[PDB]
RNA sequence: CAUCUAAGGCUAAAUACCGGCACGAGACCGAUAGUCAACAAGUACCGUAAGGGAAAGUUGAAAAGAACUUUGAAGAGAGAGUUCAAGAGGGCGUGAAACCGUUAAGAGGUAAACGGGUGGGGUCCGCGCAGUCCGCCCGGAGGAUUCAACCCGGCGGCGGGUCCGGCCGUGUCGGCGGCCCGGCGGAUCUUUCCCGC
RNA sequence: GGGGACCGUCCCCCGACCGGCGACCGGCCGCCGCCGGGCGCAUUUCCACCGCGGCGGUGCGCCGCGACCGGCUCCGGGACG
RNA sequence: CGGCGACGUCGGCUACCCACCCGACCCGUCUUGAAACACGGACCAAGGAGUCUAACACGUGCGCGAGUCGGGGGCUCGCACGAAAGCCGCCGUGGCGCAAUGAAGGUGAAGGCCGGCGCGCUCGCCGGCCGAGGUGGGAUCCCGAGGCCUCUCCAGUCCGCCGAGGGCGCACCACCGGCCCGUCUCGCCCGCCGCGCCGGGGAGGUGGAGCACGAGCGCACGUGUUAGGACCCGAAAGAUGG
RNA sequence: CGACCUGGGUAUAGGGGCGAAAGACUAAUCGAACCAUCUAGUAGCUGGUUCCCUCCGAAGUUUCCCUCAGGAUAGCUGGC
RNA sequence: UGGGCCACUUUUGGUAAGCAGAACUGGCGCUGCGGGAUGAACCGAACGCCGGGUUAAGGCGCCCGAUGCCGACGCUCAUCA
RNA sequence: CCCCGCGGACGCUACGCCGCGACGAGUAGGAGGGCCGCUGCGGUGAGCCUUGAAGCCUAGGGCGCGGGCCCGGGUGGAGCCGCCGCAGGUGCAGAUCUUGGUGGUAGUAGCAAAUAUUCAAACGAGAACUUUGAAGGCCGAAGUGGAGAAGGGUUCCAUGU
RNA sequence: AAUGCCUCGUCAUCUAAUUAGUGACGCGCAUGAAGGAUGAACGAGAUUCCCACUGUCCCUACCUACUAUCCAGCGAAAC
RNA sequence: GAGCAGAAGGGCAAAAGCUCGCUUGAUCUUGAUUUUCAGUACGAAUACAGACCGUGAAAGCGGGGCCUCACGAUCCUUCU
RNA sequence: CUAAUAGGGAACGUGAGCUGGGUUUAGACCGUCGUGAGACAGGUUAGUUUUACCCUACUGAUGAUGUGUUGUUGCCAUGGU
C-alpha cells in the first residue's frame, strides 16, 4: 500500500471540443500541430481556446476590441480573438483594423471592411503569422452574463449584493421582510 | 422542499388540469377548412373584394398606441353626411357603418 | 432520449440513486412551498430575503398602458435615423440639423447615458432626462417636446 | 367633466364535440399486450338486489379429415393409406422451462451444491498421422502471344516568360453605358415643370 | 400624391495596368511514364519442372533435450586489507 | 539436436461425468451489527416499477447577435408521403433582452488633461483635445544591450535561435476613485409666460437585485428541484348517489 | 296454557331503523350494512425497484423547525 | 447522509454492566487478505491478473507449512498441573 | 550535377498511432465508456432467405474482463439482420408481487354419525353394489309410509348409451 | 358482606389438620337508607358442610362396537 | 477580611463603595463590528462618526445600571 | 407417617402433553376515583385452549453392505445396567 490519495489524480479540463463542428475540429488539426511542432506559446493560448465552451468564449464588441487595440504599440497589430466579433452600435467612427476571429456579425464585418480593415479566419492567421508574431491576442467579458449576478454569497446574508431569483420584479415580490428594519430585519 | 438557489415556483396545477387539456392536432385541419371557406366566400362574391367591406381609418386608443391608425368597424354617420353617402345605401355598396361611433376632432 | 439518460443506467441498482437508509418517499417535508416560515425558514431567508410580508400601497386596476414610456439612451440616439443622415450633417456647410423623433422609432422619454458626437441635432420627445437635454445642448443641439 | 341610456325581443359566421352515422390515417399494441370483449362478450357465471364479470385466436395449399385388414366389449392399438410433412391426426403452426418416464454413461456412509488446482474416463473437433510457405540466387533438363533499344499511334503526369486563349482576385478610370436604353434600397434633397387647399 | 436629382449597394458591359494560371480550364511546346501495333527471334526476357542446393522471412504435426548470453534471486567456495 | 507417428495413437477443451487436496454458512433486506432462533423466498414461464406535461436553475451543443424569436395568423394544385416542407416583413402585434431605483409622486447612469478670469473661493462662463479613471497582479504580444555559426582573418553585407532588462497590457481578482435612484445632514446659488407652500443645482454619509463601451434571444440535450396518480404496490378513514 | 311456538301478508332503511338493552340485530358483514363513484384518496411508515466494465467516493455531525422514524441548513461527495 | 458503533488513553453518572454520556486519534460501518482454533472492531497488512524472491504479526510434536537444532541456563509434580 | 543497379518494408480510421512514468479496496452516491442487449422509424448494405427466415434444442468450435456475440448440427417453415442516425411502454430472483403451469408432501390423510346382510338365478365382455326369487333385519303410524304449500323447472315417463 | 387495604383481622364452631364455610365483634382503607334491612316460594345462578353413592382416586385390569392397521379401488390439503 | 439591587464568578480604595452638589448621554441619527452563528435573525455588547445637551476649573467623562442574564418575527392593531 | 420427609437446574423444563383455578378481551355487580364517557398491581361471577400424514430425535419393526450360496452352533467389540 501506498499513503497517496487519488481524488484530484484526473485534471478535468478540455482536451478536445465538444463541439462536431467540422470546420472547428479542422482548425483544431490545424493548431494542435503548430502548438506541437512551435515553441510559440500563442499557439498553446489559441488551441486551448478553441476546446472551450461558449460561455468560456464570450463576443466581443466592437468598442471594445477598438479599445484594446488603440493602446500605444498596438498599431499594425493583428487582433485575434477565439470567438465572435459583435458589432457596437455606440461607436461611430471605426478605425482601420485588421482582425482574425472565429466569427463576425454581418454588421460587424460590414463596418470593419468600410473602414479599410482586414478580416482573417484562423487558418488565414496561420499562414500570415504562424508562431502568431505581431499580434493582440484579445478576449470578450468573460463574467458578462446574467448567470454572474446571481453568483457569490446567498441573497439573505449581510454584505451581499447577489440578485436573487425572482419570477417577477415589483413591489410585492421578495421586499418585505429581510429586506428593510421595518419588516423584522434588514442585514 | 427547496433545495439550495431556486425561484420559488407556484404551479398552477393543483386543480384536475387533465381532464380539461385543449390539444392542438387539429391546428393543420382548422387552417384547412378556414382557407377552404375564404375560397368559397370569394368565389359566392364575385366580383366584390374578397376581404369585406372598406373599413374607416381610426387612432388607437392609449396613450401607449395613441402614435398607430388602424382599421375601424366602421364609417361614423356623421362621415358619410358630409360625403353625401345615405347610411342604409352604404352598407350595400360595400360601405361599413359604425352608428355608435362619433367624431371628436 | 430516453436512452440517454440515468435510470437506463440505474438498471440493477437496488435503491435506484436515491439511497438504502433514507429511500425515495412521497413527501417528506411537505408539497410545495410548505413550511416556508416553520422548516423551511433557513432556506427562504438565506434565498429569498423579503419573501414574507406586505410593503407599499396597493393599487386596483392598473392599467400598464396609462405608465408606458420607453427610454432611449444618448448613446443609442443616432442609430433611429439612417447613416445618410449622419454623414449628410456632418459634412453640411451650414448649421442645419436633423431631425430625430423618437416618438417614431417608438421611444418617449431620451435619457442621458453616454456621450454624443460633436454635431447639433434636434431632438423631439416627450420627455427628457435632465442631463440628457444637458448634452444635447452641449453639442449645440436642441430639445423639443411632443405631445 | 366624460360616457352610455337599464329594468322588453330576435340574429348567421368564426368556436366546442371521449355519444351517433360514414370514412381516412398512424415512428401505437400484437392474444397475460391492445377496449372488459380479435372468438355464440357485457356472453358464461356470481349476488335478493343495486351491481360484479371472465377464460377462450392458429391442422393443412387442398379435407386429400386416415378406405381396407387385424386384436379388443370398447376406449385404445398394430399394419395400411393421404400429404412436402401427421416427428401437421379436428383445442391439430412452432413447441421452451419447471416436472415426469425410459435408455446410456459415471458416482454414491459426513444433505446437496460451489471456488481454486490437477488427474482419470467420455463425446466431439483438427482433411493430425511423415507436416508450412514464398522471395532471390546457383546448378540440371525443357518450352514459349520473347527482352532491351528504336518507329508509329493513343492516353496521362509535371513545367513554360502567358509561350496562345480563356480567364480569376484586387483596386482603376468616360460611366458611353441603369429610374426612357438593367435592378434594389435610403429618417438625403426637391414642383421652385404636374392631377388634391 | 407623381416625376426628378443625389447617395449606398448591386447586375451586366466597353478597355488597360497589377498578383496567379492556381486546388476554374483548353491549344501549343519540353521532359517523363503507361498502353496498343510494328521491328528486334535469341549469351536477351518470361513460363513451368527437378536438386533430400544455398541465402532471407515465417514457422516446425506432436512430444522432448542441450548450449551459451542477459535480468532477478537464494546459496557455496577462495583470497586480501 | 533427438524420438514418434493411421484403423491405433497425437493435440485440445472452455464444455460432460467422476475422484482427490485446499478453500468454502443462503440469498435479498432493514440494520451499529445477519449464517442467524429477524422478515420475504417450494419450483418454472411470461408480465412487473423515476414516466410524460408544465415551470424554474445551471452546464453543454447549434444559429443569429444589440438583438432574437412567427410559436398565433395568412399565402402557397388541399390532401400518397404532405397534418410535412416553403414563404410573409407595413404579419414583430407581442415576449424576452437592451436601465435602474423608490411605497409612491417621480427621477433616471462620462469623465480626464492643458488655459487664460470673478477670488483656479474646493470653485462657476467657455476654449482645445481625447473618450469610462487609477493602483497592484496579469496569459499573450512588442523592443531589446549581449551572445550562438562556417578552413581563418583587418571589414560590412541578408535574414534564424538564446537573451538580462524594458514596454503596451486581454480576461479575471483585490483595492481606490467616479456616475444613477432612495434616504439623511449641512449649505449657498440659479431659472421664469405661470414669481410660486414653484422648478433646478452642490458637498458629506448611507440604503439598491444598478452604471462604469452591452450578451442576449431562439432551439436541442443533460442534471437537479417542484406541481401533477408522479418510481411501483399498500391504509384505518371522509363524501355523493343508490 | 302462555310475556307460548310458527307460516304467509304488511310497516319501519343506514348516523337511519329496530332493541324485555347484549352495542344486540339490520341477507355468514354492524361501536354505523351493502353497491358504485369521488379514487390511482393521503402516508415523515413497511416492501420492492431489472445490463456490463472503468474512475472518484461518503454521513450518522453544526444551527433552526409542534423537531425526536422527518426536513431545511452548514459540513463531508461527485461532475463540469 | 443527518439512527452509528468499537479500541488505547483522558473522563462523568452508576455497586457494576457486552450500561448510559463526553474528549482525542484510529478503525468497523464501506474491507478483502496473513495471524488470534472460532469472532464486524485485536495484531500485521489494505486488494488489478500472474511467476520468482523475501518478510510482518504469528508460529515450527501430530492434526498443520515450518526446530527430525546432538539449541543454552534454570524453575516446576498438581488424587481440579 | 548519385546513378554499371532507376530502386528501397510498415505507417497516419489524427475520434488514429506511438513512447515513458506512477497508480489499481469500496457501501450510500456521482460520473464516463459500452463494436453490450430489446423494440420501432429515417438512411444505407445492387444486404440475407423456400438450395430454407424467425424461434427453439445441442457431451459441437470459438471470441470477449464482462454485458454478450459469432460459427457447426438438429428441428422449424417465412420472413430477418449489419452499419450511420432517430425514438422508447427498452434488460428482473425477490415486492406475503400479477397471471398461468408444475413438484415434494403422497399412492399419504382419508372414503368410520343413524344395528345388516346372505344364498341362488337372469341379463351382460365384465356383478359385493342391477333385476327377480328366497331368507335375515330396520323404519314402527310424532315412519325411512301416503299426499300437499313455498321453492325447483322437466328433474316426471318410456327407449337407448 | 359479591363492598375491609392491613388480612390468612380477632373470638367461637365445623376437621386429625381449614388462606375455605358459618356465627359473632366493629372508628367501617373506602357500608348505609327508592334504596337500607328482611322473608316464604322459585333458580341449568355463586359458595360450605353432612348422608348415600360410586374407577375421581389408591391402581390399574378386562370386555364390546367403530376406527386406526394390512389389502383392492379412489384420492386431497397445510407447508 | 465591607459595600457595589439580585445567583455566582471576575473587578474595584483620595475606587466602581459612602455622602453631598448639579443634572437627564435612560435623548436624536447613519453605518461598521463582536457575541450565538449557517458566520441568518433576535437579544445583548464593543468602537466610532454627525447633532443637541449634562457635569467639571479643565483634561475629560456620559448616548443607562462595573462586567457576564433579565427577553420576542410576519399579519393585525394603536400612537408619534 | 418416616431412615429422611435437603436445596436446586433443564426457554422461572414440560399447553400440536393435559388442565384452565389465576392473570389478561368482550356480559354483569360492589367499593373508591371521575361532571361524564370511563378507570382501579381493588374485590366478585360467567367466559371457544385449533393442526402432525413432513424432517429429525426417540420407541419398537423389516431389511441392507462383506464371508460364493445357504443353514446350524457360537465369540464378544461396543452400548446399557
Ligand atoms: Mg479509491
Ligand atoms: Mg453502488
Ligand atoms: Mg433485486
Ligand atoms: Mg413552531
Ligand atoms: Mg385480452
Ligand atoms: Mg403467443
Ligand atoms: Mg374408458
Ligand atoms: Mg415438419
Ligand atoms: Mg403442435
Ligand atoms: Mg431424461
Ligand atoms: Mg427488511
Ligand atoms: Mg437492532
Ligand atoms: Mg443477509
Ligand atoms: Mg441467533
Ligand atoms: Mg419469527
Ligand atoms: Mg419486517
Ligand atoms: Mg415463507
Ligand atoms: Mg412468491
Ligand atoms: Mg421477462
Ligand atoms: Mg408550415
Ligand atoms: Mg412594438
Ligand atoms: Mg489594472
Ligand atoms: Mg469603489
Ligand atoms: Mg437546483
Ligand atoms: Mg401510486
Ligand atoms: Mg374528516
Ligand atoms: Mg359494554
Ligand atoms: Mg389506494
Ligand atoms: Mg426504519
Ligand atoms: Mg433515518
Ligand atoms: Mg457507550
Ligand atoms: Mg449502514
Ligand atoms: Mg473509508
Ligand atoms: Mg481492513
Ligand atoms: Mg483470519
Ligand atoms: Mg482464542
Ligand atoms: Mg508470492
Ligand atoms: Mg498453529
Ligand atoms: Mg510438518
Ligand atoms: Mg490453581
Ligand atoms: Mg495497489
Ligand atoms: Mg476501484
Ligand atoms: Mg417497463
Ligand atoms: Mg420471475
Ligand atoms: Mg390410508
Ligand atoms: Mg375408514
Ligand atoms: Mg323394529
Ligand atoms: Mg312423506
Ligand atoms: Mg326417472
Ligand atoms: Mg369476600
Ligand atoms: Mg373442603
Ligand atoms: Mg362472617
Ligand atoms: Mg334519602
Ligand atoms: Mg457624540
Ligand atoms: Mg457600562
Ligand atoms: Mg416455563
Ligand atoms: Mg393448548
Ligand atoms: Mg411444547
Ligand atoms: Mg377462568
Ligand atoms: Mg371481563
Ligand atoms: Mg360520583
Ligand atoms: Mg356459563
Ligand atoms: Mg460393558
Amino acid at each position: 500500500g501506498v499513503d497517496i490519495r487519488h481524488n484530484k489524480d484526473r485534471k478535468v479540463r478540455r482536451k478536445e471540443p465538444k463541439s462536431q463542428d467540422i470546420y472547428l475540429r479542422l482548425l483544431v488539426k490545424l493548431y494542435r500541430f503548430l502548438a506541437r511542432r512551435t515553441n510559440s506559446t500563442f499557439n498553446q493560448v489559441v488551441l486551448k481556446r478553441l476546446f472551450m465552451s461558449r460561455t468560456n468564449r464570450p463576443p466581443l464588441s466592437l468598442s471594445r476590441m477598438i479599445r484594446k487595440m488603440k493602446l500605444p504599440g498596438r498599431e499594425n497589430k493583428t487582433a485575434v480573438v477565439v470567438g465572435t466579433i459583435t458589432d457596437d452600435v455606440r461607436v461611430q467612427e471605426v478605425p482601420k483594423l485588421k482582425v482574425c476571429a472565429l466569427r463576425v456579425t454581418s454588421r460587424a464585418r460590414s463596418r470593419i471592411l468600410r473602414a479599410g480593415g482586414k478580416i482573417l479566419t484562423f487558418d488565414q492567421l496561420a499562414l500570415d503569422s504562424p508562431k502568431g508574431c505581431g499580434t493582440v491576442l484579445l478576449s470578450g467579458p468573460r463574467k458578462g452574463r446574467e448567470v454572474y449576478r446571481h453568483f457569490g454569497k446567498a441573497p439573505g446574508t449581510p454584505h451581499s449584493h447577489t440578485k436573487p431569483y425572482v419570477r417577477s420584479k415589483g413591489r410585492k415580490f421578495e421586499r418585505a421582510r429581510g429586506r428593510r428594519a421595518s419588516r423584522g430585519y434588514k442585514n | 422542499a427547496p433545495s439550495r438557489n431556486g425561484m420559488v415556483l407556484k404551479p398552477h396545477f393543483h386543480k384536475d388540469w387533465q381532464r380539461r387539456v385543449a390539444t392542438w392536432f387539429n391546428q393543420p385541419a382548422r387552417k384547412i377548412r378556414r382557407r377552404k371557406a375564404r375560397q368559397a366566400k370569394a368565389r359566392r362574391i364575385a366580383p366584390r373584394p374578397a376581404s369585406g367591406p372598406i373599413r374607416p381609418i381610426v387612432r388607437c386608443p392609449t396613450v401607449r398606441y395613441h402614435t398607430k391608425v388602424r382599421a375601424g368597424r366602421g364609417f361614423s354617420l356623421e362621415e358619410l353626411r358630409v360625403a353625401g353617402i345615405h347610411k342604409k345605401v352604404a352598407r350595400t355598396i360595400g360601405i361599413s357603418v359604425d352608428p355608435r361611433r362619433r367624431n371628436k376632432s | 432520449p430516453s436512452r440517454l439518460r440515468k435510470t437506463r443506467k440505474l438498471r440493477g441498482h437496488v435503491s435506484h440513486g436515491h439511497g438504502r437508509i433514507g429511500k425515495h418517499r412521497k413527501h417528506p417535508g411537505g408539497r410545495g412551498n410548505a413550511g416556508g416560515l416553520h422548516h423551511h425558514r433557513i432556506n427562504f431567508d438565506k434565498y429569498h430575503p423579503g419573501y414574507f410580508g406586505k410593503v407599499g400601497m396597493k393599487h386596483y386596476h392598473l392599467k400598464r398602458n396609462q405608465s408606458f414610456c420607453p427610454t432611449v439612451n444618448l448613446d443609442k440616439l443616432w442609430t433611429l435615423v439612417s447613416e445618410q443622415t449622419r454623414v449628410n450633417a456632418a459634412k453640411n456647410k451650414t448649421g442645419a440639423a436633423p431631425i430625430i423623433d423618437v416618438v417614431r422609432s417608438g421611444y418617449y422619454k431620451v435619457l442621458g447615458k453616454g456621450k454624443l458626437p460633436k454635431q447639433p441635432v434636434i431632438v423631439k420627445a416627450k420627455f427628457f432626462s435632465r442631463r440628457a437635454e444637458e448634452k444635447i445642448k452641449s453639442v449645440g443641439g436642441a430639445c423639443v417636446l411632443v405631445a
